[PDB]
């Protein structure tokens, strides 16, 4: 619906806290999307920003919001390797195994840059590690392909 | 202004870490051995352009810095992609302005830019480059290009790919040597000598259609009509111009040295007069810009597309046309160009104003209307929109020097911004020059996959490449004039990620594979255009003092915040702060 | 004569139209935005040959202007084809003329002219190119290559085509990079290290005789000498010269624009001295034009002349002056396959030395009566211009397609222009074609359907009748020391007639040999063998002559109102001795 | 001084010969159409690297003498090999010795040689090349390069060879334009612009080792790093400096022809300031020679030397001025490899660089009296020619006139050497310039066998080169920076005869073949240096006119020594004797 909504968008992208509050205030839609289906959350789970993670999430914002493609601020987290937004998300009831549309979920992704610690998080909130993607592919698949032997172990 | 030289190198359907990564870097790398070199900078863009543009210190003949670059350049040519090299890589003296926009338009509604464009390249440009005392001539637009429009329903319906029909244009678009009949050495008492002609290249769309991409088993033949929509069109389709509304191409002419601007102005008029009678009906020349012309920019959100770009040129052109009715005389609107950066969401409209005598009081002066345009065009949204005309300001460069990499140097200028921004007192409008990163597509394919189902990895990435970036194949005869075959598929399957499933590859055992088989994709973010500095990735950041504070002062603050930036960004100035 | 740049390229086996638009049309499209540059003009020809000529402005600094060539034509260059980029493409700043022709014989008769040329291209012609005020060298001649002469009957026989010779040579006249033993980063306590010496590039017809094509299923050998006649020949067969009627070669040398003739003469002098010692027995330089005391002959015949009727014409002009003016003329150093044309079938020269200016009295025996003289009695030879001249007032027309009407268009427009020309003999005096006229030529259709159901590959199919018919530089070898080509080729006798495109077989995918009219048709036509343009379009030139007494600017106000009334899009310019 | 142009080229794995007859050659015959030329000599070495140097008339102008030389050049590039067109051709007009040297060490000993030679290619070199008044610049090191060590007895166990190496890092190491989706021309209505983005250049050893070469008849896979050990390392190892005894880099700069000395020398020192500051901790840089104050050392090993042997030299040289000359030498900085005679495993060259001249007192502590007694001190070191010196008799060219070749060509100049030997009252110190043959592995290839098993002769050479000598495959990006990556063989794989037997080739058969079923080998002499004058085969020979003797009468007799040498061979006299 909003101008703010568009406004909202650019503000979790380009880190700005103290607009990202003001524009709530003013009625932005929490969950604006733009072409590509990323909502705030996405946005802000991407490029790390934990503080406007905690703040469209106390707002409303759908935690499991899906782009275009099918991945979810938690993918988004994982693959990136920002531990406390993942902690967050999945306090906030991300969906631990979302899968996106080629079948991969946040432990594949966080399995392959080797971003051990949440790993160790996801698995924690019930991470299925036997999960295959559309190639049929675990996380341990993952693991042996680059050569991680601390992430085998793990697995 | 001290002497530059530019080179310009073209990458068809390359990102911009593509062309960074493949041309660039090369060419930096070799731009040793060069005197007199003040600075180099460069920029790589998602058009799949790069302009790298070398500053000399002033006094520098240009000729031997412009031949001294070139030759650097061409050793370094086989370093580069085959892509590049055929597309030609360009090295110009760049600091010289324009003598002489004219702009070449169709007013009775017969004829696109790419017509015109053509028109203009056999027909206009080459007598212009012989006018006496013109040096430089560039073509705003291209000679057309025999474009070859794909359907991959009907590739894949005849198990045929993009590479089957690239293979199919070299075969029987074709002119080679072919030797004589009783040539030299020959059995002596011969009386017969004829030259052997075999295939000769096409020369019409018909003839493309009837290339022959097989025979199926019941005897029935497929040809390249049967697969693709075939059309004379241009080499690119990132610009789209119109003048006063209207479709329209262009020349930009430069001043030869030594040559009298006023004099070459009237030849250049002259000879244009002596072209006007062969011209087809509703040609006609206009001269926008010739030694009271003022700009309007126009710049939309990330991943903003032309179509939209479009209709906010048109508003500016409206506006201009109704409300300006007195002072202006055109608008020649250009979706596509920017100064800034290339690209779908950006354009420019370059007004011509009536002249000076026609436009009296202060009102009908170029201040007061472009500060009109500007709180006019502020309603718009969903679209930055300025007026301009054309020292307090900087020109810094942000450096990666220890190899940080993109992600990393932007947040430096983040920081350094953010820094720049609780300085209100000493600086305004400290902002980057370039573009932000956007959205992009990334696709990964699947090495096991593809080796699994015997699909080839070239036949894999050709296919990608030839369908949605377009591949230049080889030459045509257009009534008499060699011209660029390109292949690429038709607009409506290759507009979004759904579409890239559409797209069949033929594995070693003659099966069709979707791509979907052997691919996944996910959205990030990436850079549309990235800068160089002096050979290393840079981020160039512009910027004024304060009212009633010198440049002086307002540097000297830079450098304080700079000095606190992470570890491995430093800083230069450059262009005007040098 | 203002400054003149000229690109000269080659792509054996190719007639004029492929030349013009695969190589001519591509580099001209980049001749623009090059500083003081009056006109291009081109000349594209069924030799194979291109030459772009661009001239410049008096005054003009001629080192500027050639580096300003060479970088638009650098546009073009990676997107000319692969066999004209190998044969050296060069951009040259000289004068038209020759400064003076060194000419080589061997007065022992123990090397044929073929023999002379080769020395004289492999041990004196690079010295000569490198001295500087050299701008351009012609040899007179050819430097050897190693020629494969094939076969076709064999070549089936074994189920071969010149695609399996070329692959063979590629593969076994080959200089391997093969690296080292012992080499870095080593093994620590290393003490060997030694070059691994692999495959050498062929020294000889022997050991290009003896590459292996195949190994039958009976273990038997067919090498290369089994399909193919092997032998040290010319790269080209096409410039043959003789001194006094004995066969030579030699360099015909063309000062660089601005360079000092005494000087540069001198220099050319002093590197043949050091030449000279190390000659074999018999070779000896003769000097049959220093420039009077000198004079040429031009020979041009109609296009279609055999080199076997030029040599009967240049026989002719020869034979006059070694009878008829035996005492005036010292020597004929003639030239049959080039000339002030260029290179070409049709095309002879002959440069003359007279005797001395004392042992030749009185008017008549003078450098103009004798060209006189000359001219009249060559003006009966049949079909051929022949003239004899030492080194103003014609005029120097182009017509021009300026509308892609096309060479045949373009020649009826000329005919028109020439036939009201001639009904105004009081104002112009013989205007006529400077270029060729169209020759029958042999039009092959290759079949794309029938190859694609026989499987035989295009790609065979042009490589088969390109390298037989055509001849094809394969890779290099070294002949005594010196880097040279080896060229693949049909012997001779089965390259002459129609019927012989059969006797040509590709193979297919299968293995099955498929002659040449399974997949073909053939018809003759006519086309150009010699196209012309002028400032990148298609051209032709016309010369003529303002009539006794009539000013050169009312002969040109004529031929342009003549030309008003030519078809439309045909159009006209004033270019050399016209221009001003 | 007659201003020198100087070509360089490269062909990794190349003998002399190869390098002579497939780059110089080609060349040398089209260096036609130059003004002013003198004359032109070149070295082709089993280094695989060629040096042509054009020498041009008193006066000439060294930037169109340099000009006219690249021009010709890049006409004739295309008739060069592609491994040597990729490596990159220089063309320089720099005097031929350095103006400084930059040392670079670590002071924390935290990084190694190969590492710091990286760091300045990879960081400081560019920048210092774009220097105005920089002609050449030499690093003492090589940049790193991907390195896959190719390990036989795997690829052979897995059926691959190292074709299928190459293949699979073209393949997989990858830059690829892939277009755009919403890209132009777009449909109506299209509301997303955005870049595809495929492969993409590898970066890290982790990802060239997970490369998939293959996948077996059970499903397991083949990755790159179950054949090869993957690293960074140098693209060539040949040369290894040291400052004081420490591991070093650093960079040759030679002085542009025409060039201001002292401008030049402070333009680099500004330019090393700026980058000091983004150095990784420990770094420093050292300048162990600026141009009394400083010498040489060159050190000449005969033909075969080890880098072992050239080492110890070196050391004994080094030792000796941080000993013996503690007083009055500051620094050493030693390069193994490079010499006054450019790259070789025979020689090295060390810089010496002494205290301030004023804690030096007396006639003895001089440079001339300490070059002196250094080069005394040398003159006993067995099988090397060792002197110090600072930057005149006779230099003569033998020349092959007729086609005589090599060998022929070193028994005329062995027989005048001879004869130059009983004439010790005129002439001294008779001696060739350049290299004595040596022994080299002459392996031949059994075409018929070949042919019989079905290997083909590409894959014989590719695996033979490829293992022994290396090849250079592709690029990838270094911490953001364009360098490129080789294959070869693991070093002890490729040490020794019976080692080529361990190589297996793939028939078309599937067989796997070893090399020792179709070849043989034997050992002989050839040349690791092969010179040419004026186009032709050539020896040089220096010497000197006798004590009191003049040097004109020494010449003279050279003159008729030269007279009675076998038919074919000439002479002429360069350089100093020119
Ligand atoms: C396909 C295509 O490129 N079409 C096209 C693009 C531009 C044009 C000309 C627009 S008018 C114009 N264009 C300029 N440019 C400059 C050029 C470097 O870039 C192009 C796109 C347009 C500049 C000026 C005018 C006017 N009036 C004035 C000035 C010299 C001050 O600035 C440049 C015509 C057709």
């Amino acid at each position: 619906g909003s101008d703010l909504g568009k406004k909202l968008l650019e503000a979790a992208r380009a880190g700005r806290d103290d607009e990202v509050r003001i524009l709530m205030a003013n009625g932005a839609d929490v969950n604006a999307a733009d072409v590509v289906g990323w909502t705030p959350l996405h946005l802000a789970a991407y490029w790390g920003h934990l503080e406007i993670v905690e703040v469209l999430l106390k707002n409303g914002a759908d935690v499991n919001a899906y782009d275009t493609l099918g991945s979810t601020p938690l993918h988004l987290a994982a693959h990136f390797g920002h531990l406390e937004i993942v902690e967050v998300l999945l306090k906030n009831g991300a969906d631990v195994n979302a899968k996106d549309d080629n079948g991969i979920t946040p432990l594949h992704l966080a399995a392959n840059r080797g971003h051990l610690e949440i790993v160790e998080v996801l698995l924690k909130y019930g991470a299925d590690v036997n999960a295959q993607d559309k190639f049929g592919k675990t996380a341990f698949d993952i693991s042996i392909n680059n050569g991680n032997e601390d992430l085998a172990e793990i697995l | 202004a001290p002497p530059a030289v530019t080179i310009s190198a073209s990458y068809p359907g390359a990102d911009a870490k593509t062309v960074q990564d493949t041309v660039t870097q090369v060419i930096e790398q070799n731009m040793n051995g060069i005197d007199n070199l003040m600075y180099m900078s460069s920029n790589s863009d998602s058009t799949g352009t790069v302009q790298i543009t070398l500053t000399f210190e002033s006094g520098t003949d240009a000729d031997i810095a412009q031949v001294q670059v070139q030759n650097k350049l061409q050793l370094a040519m086989p370093l580069l992609p085959q892509e590049v090299q055929q597309q030609g890589v360009s090295v110009e003296k760049s600091s010289s302005s324009f003598l002489m926009v004219v702009g070449v338009i169709n007013t009775d509604g017969t004829m696109t830019q790419e017509d015109i464009s053509d028109y203009v390249a056999a027909n206009m440009k080459d007598a212009i480059s012989r006018t006496s005392g013109v040096g430089d001539v560039q073509l705003f637009g291209s000679q057309y290009a025999m474009r070859i429009w794909m359907n991959p329903n009907e590739l894949n319906k005849f198990q045929l790919t993009p590479v089957d029909v690239i293979t199919a244009i070299k075969a029987q678009n074709a002119q080679v040597a072919a030797g004589q009949l009783g040539g030299t050495p020959p059995v002596k008492g011969q009386q017969l000598n004829a030259s052997i002609i075999a295939q000769t290249r096409l020369t019409s769309t018909e003839e493309f259609g009837k290339i022959l991409l097989k025979v199926n088993q019941d005897g029935s033949r497929v040809l390249l009509r049967d697969v693709a929509k075939i059309e004379l069109g241009g080499e690119n389709y990132d610009i789209i111009a119109e003048f006063n509304g209207q479709p329209a191409s262009g020349l930009g002419i430069k001043l030869a040295t030594g040559a009298n601007a006023l004099d070459t102005a009237a030849a250049i008029r002259a000879e244009l007069a002596k072209m006007e009678p062969f011209f087809p009906s509703g040609l006609k020349i206009v001269y926008p810009y010739d030694t009271g012309v003022f700009m309007t920019m126009v710049q939309l959100p990330a991943g903003a597309t032309q179509e939209r770009t479009q209709k906010v040129l048109n508003e500016v052109t409206h506006y201009y046309l109704t409300k300006e009715k007195n002072n202006v005389e055109s608008v020649f609107a250009v979706n596509g160009f920017g100064f800034a950066g290339r690209g779908q969401n950006t354009g420019i409209a370059f007004v011509s104003l009536k002249d000076w005598a026609d436009r009296p009081g202060e009102e009908n002066k170029v201040e007061a209307i472009t500060m009109r345009a500007t709180r006019a065009f502020s309603q718009i949204k969903d679209a930055m929109v300025f007026a301009f005309n054309l020292a307090t300001g900087f020109d810094f460069e942000l450096i990666d020097q220890a190899g940080l990499g993109h992600e990393k140097l932007t947040q430096a200028r983040n920081q350094l911004l953010a820094e720049a921004a609780k300085h209100p007192d000493m600086l305004t409008s400290v902002r980057p020059n370039g573009l932000e990163d956007t959205p992009q597509f990334k696709i990964d394919i699947d090495q096991e996959k593809a080796q699994a189902l015997g699909v080839s990895i070239n036949d894999i990435n050709t296919t990608l490449g030839a369908a949605w970036g377009g591949s230049y194949v080889n030459d045509f005869i257009d009534r008499g004039r060699v011209k660029k075959v390109y292949v690429m598929s038709e607009a409506k399957y290759r507009m979004l990620p759904d579409d890239i499933g559409d797209w069949y590859v033929r594995a070693a055992d003659g099966q069709m594979v979707p791509f979907s088989a052997f691919s996944s994709s996910r959205w990030e973010y990436g850079s549309p255009r990235l800068e160089r500095y002096n050979g290393l990735p840079s981020m160039e950041i512009l910027g004024q003092a304060a009212p009633g504070k010198s440049t002086g002062e307002a540097m000297e603050l830079m450098e304080q915040l700079a000095s606190k930036l992470p570890t491995g960004v430093g800083y230069d100035w450059t262009g005007m702060s040098y």
